[PDB]
């Protein structure tokens, strides 16, 4: 039987502090008991100041940072180029994780 | 006959130019936008004295931060109200925020032309959208159904527009204050109605980035109309 | 692309007329002469062959079909009208009374449901009405012999014997004055050669006219014995030199 | 009368003024023509130089469909792109289908019916161009004009536009003069010159001109634009053949 | 496009009337009288065949009369082939009723249904509306016996006594005259026919232009009998009421 | 006058547009003739090709729908060709279905039917094009059947459609009325086809050379057309006698 | 849910029902109404799977609610049970059918008789003098069939069902925390509010 | 006359005319030019207002970080030809990680207005648009006509009174081509060349729009008083 | 499907098609409302052209949308049948989602929202009836009287009238109705709806129908007895 799903590996952190933000994750990415890439990014500039990474199954996060990527090229289109607040980024990557609800995107995302 | 969406010879759609022949028809309404606020205001025309005329609802609230009055054929203008609301609420949802106002007005203005052979007409009704965002402060808009929308600092739209518009270029400077604008608002509104202007036939409105939007009383007013003769008798 | 037409193309004028159905009709009037004779223990039907060409061989053309093994048709005005509505009501036949009750429909019945497919094409978007008058004839176990006249509308009545098409008005005149109610098959065959005479100008022989009867069952005809119930059809088209024969004791 | 008026209505000719009303439409347009040579084809259009601020060798006209087949068209350009459009899809379903590609006289039926489709309902506007195409496929080369209509034939030589008349003439000399044949750099060189020729009839505003070919021993059966020194020998060849 | 052939069968006068539907009512002011009166203790139904012939073959012929269910029936008035298809989906809804809510369906909620699909080809769809005029004759245990019309606008009123079709003017004033409220069936039966006798084109009102029929809880105790009557016996009550 | 834009009655009982596609049938000037020989069937075609630039193979209003049937087409070539491709479509159909060659007559039927659609249907016109279709049939033998706009079909001895279909109509008649059979009795195809191209010079008083015809021939389990060289020889056979 | 009890007297119907509600191992609540008036003088207890129930009787009850505006008059306790069979039958081959069982109880007017039907998830129907589903049969049917008179009194009715509910009480595992009983005769609806 | 009550028509002599009374649309709208050198590409664009109470509208609108285009016309037709572009920009973005062509861009939306001229019961555009771009091929500059005709261009000018800046251009053509590497010298040839659409009217701050794209250089709108360097 | 744009503007920006139906309810039968301070009374002509009518079973004019709320109507009998279905729809519809009856502001404005679409859909002719919609909301004792019409709009009155002749009856109720003291009683309130239809019904026997709604769904209807004893009463005042 056809599995969907699978596990690139890979560890992500994010730490607040009182006028900054980081947000870590290791480049290593992984099948099984073997190594794909010893370099493969994992955390990513999206713009407006914002940065995202959707750790666990490699496939589904580049997805869903694709899909907020673009998500932010078309709020500034829609709405005279304002900035996207972490809050609203939040809210929005809500609404793209339970678009599949029944199909969930394997990862655990941070930004 | 002949199709729904067909350009005439100057380049214009006839039912576009037609539906903004039913607009100017309607009863008067009037925004003006200030650094403290944007009043609105209508003439109600009640048909007969036996109307209750607090039932005539030609200003309508889209949002917390957002108001609407309407000229026309008001009918056509619920769908759009609905619409408006929907978006406004909808963006809340996803976006956690207010949605900007000229967005706003945009997403109405996205329904207009959606009518062919969809609806199967345009919308026979002018819609002034006024409100406030931290972006661009307060705004006023007005919205056709052509689905081109114009920002204005002062505008007025139905059958007095013109008479009244020429008024609003001379009043409006961009120090005006809110109270000012209050009685500018009800001193054009009484130029143009036939009838004589009371509490009764006449609404106000406003909308300020503290209290948000809100439709005057009848009480208040009616105030605001006698604070007006008496500053008009004054000299 | 798309059926745009959805819309009637049959509408009531402020005279009342349904003015398709009445230039359907004259249609009709124009087409060749054919009837219909109903006798005690049969019917028939005829018409004129009305070859377009010598060249043309007009026993390919059939004006009298076969619908049911004991129900029969033949028309008058536009042939490829008709051609599609026989199409259409041996196939209704099957699906809707077939299928369910494993038997073929009383004449009546399939009947109605032609005149239902005609009154459909009179109110239906983006169609004209058939220009074609059907008489069926049929027989079935319950109500016996039976001739019937569909209209352009819709409308369809029972006859002893009538005509339609080019001579009717003179044809009818003529079967009033011949029918009874004790008439056999033969003397129904006989009156309907009579008749057909009148409104043929050229050649008149079996090769001419087509003639069909509703009569006694056809064992012969089955194609298959072993089934005392199946007794075969009752549908039966005349030859040409059966025609003729009957010419010569005209 | 109002016969006119509705596609797919029958005068009482037997005739559809609006296909005929579309044949005007490409008689308004720039000349286009076909060549038929020993192993391919020859296309040539006429490009009116509307004004200086038009970009020289970027609007192209000539189109490919798959790899082995050109189309030009005179008339309304958005419908011959339309067409062109269609024909691609058709010749994609085709090879995915059969694997081969697509043989010209396939091709040019599969372009026929859909042109043809355009005038069989009121709800449709027939195709505002004459699309002359062809190329090489396995039985050797091919050439088509394609009508309004729907109708279509196989030519030796094919020209459509404004200058169609004096194009026609130029073609039917060569059919004459070439009875065993003309090569495809030949044919290079005489589309440049009935163009250049062809030009007369749009006299008032300067041109560029425009070739592509396919053919089985210059080009390997696969369709390419005539480009640089092979241009410009034309173009030199048709300058002198003017004066 | 096809905008150019569209008779716009659904619109308003200036007037604000439905063209189709009052041409459409022309159409039934030509078609054979029909005739419902209700009694106490029965409804009758009596209508007039069109001009005839001698070779109809008049005891399988039904083009007037038509049942619906067995508590049910209608006389028909206007193009007979458009009344077979409201016939039809009117013995189907009356069986969904019945399988429902195991009950006869009442007559007024089969009058209502069949008034609504009237209704909806005046303003929807495109189409001609239906050329037909019925006279609903039916009984049920909350109302008892009831006589309804509709016409082509999908409009239904209740009668005691009405006609349909051709001269119902001159029908309804003689009807109006001689109706009273205490009436018996066989005094209405003699109404009809005398009501026809009088109004119609023909020289003579005969059997053979006739269709008629009764329901009367004139069945064996408490139930209600459907009688469409036969050709003899149409002969038979025009002896008995003196009209041959 | 809507009536005669659509295929709706006239006050007549008329329908105009049906009638008008009849005369677009004659817009290519050309004239077709069919016969039946013992074991074959023949159909002739006028051939003209005005243009130079044209090439002239391509120039065809003959079809092969299937491997037994044969079409000539008497009318505009885009209706033609697309009668023709759905011809192909259904005669494949037929035997993908119902596992066998579908009959020439049957085919007739079903194009006669689609074309009575169009005179019913108000978005579809009618084609403008007369369809003549050949076989050898395996039941009927030789089999010539014909379809019009008004969607009527029959089959026919012999026949003839064009401009001067009475000319030649007439001339076949008077051969038919001499030899009181129902067909050419000859054992060759080749002598049939010579048959149906004399008759034709004598009907319309015209010479033919080898570009001037087009020639269809249906045999058992086979339809075929002739090539130019294939005409000549016919041609130099008439000649000769 | 749990029981629901039905039981046609003289003059009327009465219906007890339990009022528990169990998600998990706990008991939510215990004063639970399972029950909804479909007409003045018909009445319908419910039970089977969670959530289902309610939305059935609330169907079931909308649509008679719409027949009686619609007509102005009040559909027979038969017909009424017709249409309920009819759509939990129309139920059972859908997608996801709807685990209903129902007790429908009525006082016809037009007869002057009480009526009690049965009807189960999967459409099956049944007239009774007295019914229950699931389980509650077992364990009260052999009371019933011993006690019950068809000439019994209301009160008489309520006495047998007093026994009815203290043997489930005694001999069922499950505490369905008491019954609500309802009475429906001529004069309409009403509850016992003491039992 | 009897052949433009819909776009299906053509008049005897060939002619579509609802497709030239939507023409005739640009033609009442606003002027806006367009010109490129090799290394950027500039949209210069008159924005229009109802009144002295009202805004002006805006005639210029972005599709991509390096393609958008301005508009004349009913602006409306704009918002729906531009938000297909973005779709279109976007589409090659996502599924082929490739910045759209310029010249595959007029393509798209030739073909999109096409079918609108073609069909009954639609309506064809009412709206031109200049569209400027940077791509693998240098700068660019298209202008579209709702026949669908889209033609590539070293400069141009569509709306009122347009011709006077095409005549500039067409004499400045050698000149502003070679501004390679100076943005603010185009803007300025752009500036100048609208300039000779003007009447009675003159360029104030908040009616002058500009766009510019180029090597390093996306897609960015100036308005207000970041056009006033230029005025 | 058919998709006919038939309600368009005119050049002079009107829709002839939503005035057209207009037309239609001004020649329907005429219709009054009339509230009081404790209830509502809706009168409705019936005229007298129609007799042999079985009044049983004769669809009466006013329809009970729910328990609470009325409507009456003007106009197009057929076309009104549409609008109370669907209305009757969704009050039941509205319990079921939202567990409160519908006001009657909410369900005039679902009533006018019908009619409003039917005015731009494409395929469909606009209802040729005014409506006069009125009830009590759930624990309210404030009268509702309100009118929607084939445009799509809608407001509230203190009295109305529709259909022919309406012009008269409602200046009749102008210059006869005070605002700052209504009818007080039922007896009252129904006096004043039957004088306004005696200025237009012609006689006052069975032409008069008169529907009382009062507070917590209490509905009935007048019979002919109840009514001529009014009919009664203002003619005997008015000979003086
Ligand atoms: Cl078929």
């Amino acid at each position: 039987q056809f599995n969907p799903y699978g596990d690139n590996g890979g560890t992500i952190l994010g730490i607040a502090g009182e006028d900054f933000a980081v947000l870590a994750g290791d480049t290593r990415n992984i099948t099984d008991y073997s190594i794909n890439s010893r370099y493969e990014p994992k955390v990513f500039d999206c713009g407006d100041n914002i940065v995202m990474s959707a750790n666990g199954f490699a496939a589904d996060g580049d997805a869903l940072v694709k899909r907020f990527k673009n998500s932010v090229k078309w709020y500034h289109f829609d709405h005279n180029d304002k900035k996207l607040s972490i809050n609203s980024a939040a809210r929005n990557i809500q609404h793209l994780l339970y678009s599949r609800r029944f199909f969930p995107y394997y990862v655990y995302n941070i930004i | 006959d002949r199709g729904v969406s067909t350009f005439s010879p100057e380049g214009r759609l006839f039912q576009v130019e037609y539906s903004l022949e039913a607009i100017k028809l309607g009863s008067t309404a009037i925004g003006i936008a200030t650094k403290e606020g944007v009043v609105l205001g209508v003439e109600k025309r009640a048909t007969s004295p036996l109307l209750e005329s607090d039932s005539i609802e030609k200003i309508v609230e889209i949002d917390r931060h957002i108001g609407c009055a309407m000229s026309g054929l008001t009918a056509d203008a619920r769908s759009m109200i609905e619409h408006a609301r929907t978006a406004a609420v909808t963006h809340n949802l996803y976006y956690d925020e207010d949605i900007n106002v000229e967005s706003l007005t945009q997403s109405v203005c996205d329904l207009a032309l959606r009518f062919g052979e969809l609806m199967s007409r345009p919308f026979g009704v002018a819609l002034l959208i006024a409100g406030h965002d931290a972006d661009d402060g307060y705004q006023l808009f007005h919205a056709e159904p052509s689905g081109t929308f114009y920002r204005y600092n002062a505008k007025a739209i139905g059958s007095g527009s013109e008479g009244a518009q020429a008024e609003l270029l001379n009043e409006w400077h961009s120090s005006l204050t809110l109270k000012e604008a209050e009685l500018l608002v009800l001193k054009i509104l009484k130029q143009v109605m036939e009838e004589k202007l009371d509490e009764n036939n006449a609404q106000l409105s406003c909308i300020t980035k503290q209290d948000g939007f809100k439709i005057y009383d009848n009480e208040k007013t009616a105030e605001l109309i006698k604070e007006l003769k008496e500053k008009e008798a004054a000299e | 692309m798309t059926d745009r037409y959805s819309f009637s193309l049959t509408t009531f004028s402020p005279s009342g007329k349904l003015g398709q159905i009445d230039y359907a009709l004259t249609a009709v009037k124009q087409g060749v002469t054919s009837l219909g004779i109903k006798a005690t223990n049969g019917v028939v039907i005829a018409t004129e062959k009305k070859s377009s060409s010598p060249l043309a061989m007009s026993e390919t053309l059939s004006k009298v079909s076969l619908l049911t093994p004991d129900i029969g048709a033949v028309y008058s005005g536009m042939g490829p009208d008709y051609r599609v509505l026989v199409d259409k009501s041996r196939k209704v036949a099957h699906t809707s009374y077939k299928r369910i009750y494993g038997e073929y429909p009383p004449t009546k019945l399939l009947v109605s449901e032609v005149a239902k497919i005609m009154q459909e094409a009179t109110q239906s978007g983006g169609v004209r009405p058939f220009g074609v008058s059907l008489l069926i004839a049929g027989h079935d176990e319950f109500n016996g012999f039976s001739l019937y006249q569909v209209d352009p509308s819709g409308s369809y009545f029972p006859w002893k014997a009538t005509a339609i098409g080019k001579g009717s008005v003179a044809a009818k005149t003529f079967l009033e004055k011949r029918w009874n109610d004790e008439l056999e098959l033969e003397d129904a065959i006989h009156i309907a050669l009579l008749t057909l005479k009148e409104s043929v100008e050229g050649e008149f022989n079996g090769d001419t006219i087509e003639l069909a009867i509703i009569g006694d069952e056809n064992p012969d005809l089955l194609g298959y014995t072993g089934i005392p119930t199946d007794k075969g059809p009752r549908f039966r088209k005349l030859t040409s030199q059966e025609i003729n024969d009957r010419l010569e004791a005209l | 009368t109002g016969y006119d008026l509705s596609n797919s209505v029958f005068s009482p000719d037997g005739r559809n003024f609006q296909v005929e009303y579309a044949v005007k439409a490409v008689e308004n347009g720039t000349t286009s023509i076909g060549i038929k040579c020993n192993d391919g084809v020859v296309f040539a259009v006429e490009k009116l130089i509307t004004s200086k601020l038009l970009v020289p060798q970027k609007n192209v006209k000539i189109q490919v469909v798959d790899r082995h087949i050109g189309c030009v068209y005179s008339g309304l350009i958005p419908d011959g792109r339309h067409l062109v459009n269609r024909g691609r899809e058709e010749a994609a379903s085709f090879k995915k289908l059969y694997k081969t590609p697509i043989p010209i006289p396939a091709f040019a039926d599969r372009l026929g019916q859909y042109v043809q489709a355009h005038t069989l309902y009121n709800s449709v506007r027939p195709f505002g161009v004459s699309t002359i195409f062809g190329g090489v496929d396995k039985n050797g080369a091919h050439l088509y004009m394609l009508e309004p209509s729907g109708s279509y034939w196989g030519y030796k030589g094919a020209a459509t536009g404004k200058g169609r008349q004096s194009a026609k003439a130029e073609l039917e000399k060569l059919v004459d003069h070439h009875p065993e044949g003309l090569s495809a750099r030949e044919a290079v060189k005489q589309a440049a010159k009935i163009i250049y020729l062809a030009h007369e009839d749009n006299k008032e505003k300067d041109f560029e001109l425009e070739i592509s070919w396919c053919s089985l021993s210059e080009t390997n059966g696969l369709h390419k634009f005539v480009k640089g020194d092979l241009l410009q020998e034309a173009i030199d060849f048709a300058q002198k053949e003017i004066n | 496009g096809s905008r150019r052939y569209d008779s716009r069968t659904t619109i308003f006068s200036p007037e604000g009337r439905l063209y189709q539907v009052e041409y459409a009512l022309e159409s039934i002011s030509h078609a054979g009288t029909a005739i419902g009166i209700m009694a106490s203790d029965g409804i009758v139904l009596a209508a007039e065949r069109k001009v005839t012939s001698t070779l109809l073959e008049q005891d399988t012929s039904t083009e007037k009369l038509y049942k619906l269910n067995d508590k049910i029936a209608v006389a028909v008035a206007g193009l007979t082939a458009d009344a077979e298809i409201l016939i039809n989906t009117a013995r189907i809804h009356a069986q969904n009723y019945l399988k429902t809510y195991n009950e006869d369906i009442p007559v007024e909620i089969l009058v209502r249904r069949l008034s609504d699909i009237k209704q909806g080809y005046t303003q929807h769809g495109g189409l001609r509306p239906f050329g037909v005029s019925f006279i609903y004759a039916g009984y049920d245990d909350r109302y008892g016996y009831q006589l309804y019309t509709s016409n082509p606008s999908g409009n239904y009123t209740g009668w005691k006594a009405i006609s349909v079709g051709a001269n119902t003017s001159a029908a309804q004033t003689l009807l109006q005259m001689d109706y009273k409220d205490d009436m018996k069936v066989d005094d209405a039966i003699e109404l009809a026919l005398k009501t026809l006798s009088k109004t119609t084109d023909s020289s003579a009102l005969t059997y053979d232009r006739l269709e008629f029929a009764t329901i009367r809880k004139g069945a064996n105790d408490g139930e209600v009998y459907q009688k469409i009557f036969k050709p003899q016996e149409i002969k038979d009550i025009l002896v008995k009421t003196g009209i041959t | 006058g809507y009536d005669r834009h659509i295929t709706i009655f006239s006050p007549e009982g008329r329908l105009y547009q049906v009638e008008y596609a009849f005369k677009a049938t004659n817009q290519t000037n050309i004239n077709s003739l069919a016969v039946r020989g013992k074991d074959c069937t023949v159909v002739i075609s006028q051939k003209k090709v005005p243009d130079k630039l044209l090439d002239p193979t391509t120039v065809s209003y003959i079809f092969c729908i299937s491997r037994t049937i044969g079409m000539v087409v008497n009318g505009p070539i885009p209706d033609a060709r697309n009668a023709a491709l759905r011809a192909k479509a259904e005669a494949a159909e037929f035997r993908y279905k119902y596992g066998y060659d579908m009959p020439c007559d049957v085919l007739a039927k079903r194009m006669a039917n689609l074309s009575q659609i169009y005179t019913q249907r108000a978005y579809m016109r009618p084609l403008g094009v007369i369809l003549t279709f050949v076989s050898v049939d395996e039941e009927l033998g030789p089999s010539i059947y014909k379809t019009d706009p008004a969607g009527y079909y029959v089959g026919y001895k012999a026949t003839a459609t064009g401009p001067k279909q009475q000319e030649i109509t007439t001339n076949l008649e008077n051969h038919f009325k001499k030899s009181k059979i129902d067909h050419i009795n000859e054992e060759s195809w080749e002598k049939v086809v010579e048959f149906a191209i004399t008759h034709m010079i004598d009907a319309l008083g015209t010479e033919f050379s080898k570009n001037d015809l087009e020639v269809g021939v249906a045999t058992k389990d086979k339809f075929f057309t002739l090539s130019a060289e294939n005409i000549e020889e016919r041609l130099v056979a008439i000649a000769e006698q | 849910m749990d029981i629901i009890l039905g039981i046609r007297v003289q003059d009327s119907v009465i219906l007890a029902s339990s009022k528990a509600v169990t998600r998990g191992i706990s008991v939510l609540k215990d004063s639970d109404d399972k029950t909804r008036q479909l007409s003045p003088h018909t009445l319908m207890s419910f039970a089977g799977e969670a959530g289902d129930t309610v939305q059935f009787a609330e169907y079931i009850q909308a649509n008679i609610q719409l027949y009686s505006i619609r007509e102005d008059y009040e559909l027979s306790p038969q017909a009424v049970s017709s249409f309920v069979r009819q759509e939990l039958a129309k139920s059972i081959r859908s997608r996801r059918p709807y685990q209903v069982n129902v007790l429908i109880g009525g006082y016809d007017k037009k007869k002057n008789k009480p009526e009690l039907y049965q009807i189960d998830y999967l459409g099956t129907k049944v007239e009774l003098p007295y019914g229950a589903h699931g389980y509650s049969g077992f364990y009260t049917f052999s009371l019933l069939d011993h006690h019950y008179r068809p000439d019994m009194t209301t009160e008489e009715g309520l006495d047998l069902l007093k026994l009815c509910v203290q043997e489930l009480e005694k001999r069922m595992p499950m505490d369905f925390k008491g019954v609500i009983v309802k009475i429906v005769d001529k004069d309409g609806i009403r509850q016992v509010d003491d039992f | 006359n009897n052949y433009d009550g819909d776009t299906v028509t053509f008049s005897p002599t060939g002619r579509l005319f609802q497709v030239e009374y939507a023409l005739e649309a640009i033609k009442q709208g606003s002027v806006t030019v367009g010109l490129r050198s090799n290394t950027h590409a500039v949209l210069v664009a008159l924005k229009r207002n109802a009144d002295e109470l009202s805004s002006y509208q805006k005639k210029i609108i972005k599709c991509d970080e390096h393609m958008g285009l301005s508009l004349a016309g009913l602006a409306p037709d704009a918002r729906v030809l531009s938000n297909y572009l973005r779709q279109q920009c976007n589409y090659s973005s996502l599924v082929f990680n490739r910045k759209l062509a310029v010249e595959r861009a007029g393509h798209l939306l030739c073909d999109k207005a096409q079918k609108n001229t073609q069909s009954y019961g639609g309506r064809p555009y009412g709206v031109g648009l200049l569209i400027i771009g940077y791509d693998k091929s240098g700068a660019h500059l298209l202008e579209f006509q709702p026949s669908g005709n889209v033609t590539e261009l070293y400069g141009t000018a569509i709306g009122a009174r347009s011709q006077g800046a095409k005549t500039y251009l067409e004499r400045t053509l050698d000149t502003f081509i070679k501004i390679d590497g100076n943005p603010d010298e185009l803007i300025k040839a752009g500036v100048e060349a609208i300039s000779q659409s003007l009447r009675d009217e003159s360029l104030t701050v908040d009616n002058l729009s500009i766009a510019i794209v180029g090597k390093d250089t996306p897609f960015t709108i100036y308005d207000g008083e970041a056009v006033a360097k230029y005025i | 499907g058919y998709d006919r744009a038939l309600s368009i503007f005119s050049p002079d920006g009107h829709i002839f098609q939503v005035e057209y139906a207009l037309e239609a309810v001004k020649r329907g039968t005429c219709a009054v409302g009339v509230k009081g301070k404790n209830c509502v009374v809706l009168g409705c002509e019936r005229r007298s052209t129609l007799k042999l009518q079985d009044t049983r079973i004769t669809p009466s004019k006013v329809s009970k949308i729910d328990s609470h709320v009325v409507l009456s109507f003007s106009g197009l009998n057929a076309d009104s049948r549409i609008l109370i279905e669907k209305a009757r729809v969704e009050a039941q519809s509205h319990r079921l989602t939202l567990e409160d009856p519908v006001t009657v502001e909410y369900l005039t404005r679902y009533v006018a929202g019908v009619q409003q679409r039917y005015t731009q859909s494409g395929g469909v002719r606009p209802f040729g009836v005014s409506t006069l919609i009125a009830g009590f909301d759930p624990r309210d004792d404030e009268p509702k009287l309100y009118q929607t019409e084939p445009s799509g709009i809608y407001s509230s009155w203190s009295a109305q009238t529709i259909g022919r002749n309406s012009k008269t009856v409602r200046e009749f109720l102008e210059k006869n109705y005070d605002r700052k003291e209504p009818p007080a009683t039922v007896e009252e309130c129904v006096k004043l709806t039957v004088r306004s239809l005696l200025e237009v019904v012609q006689t006052g026997a069975k032409n008069i129908e008169i529907t009382v709604v009062k507070p917590d769904s209490d509905i009935v209807a007048l019979s002919s007895e109840e009514i001529n004893q009014y009919v009664t009463q203002i003619e005997q005042e008015k000979q003086e």
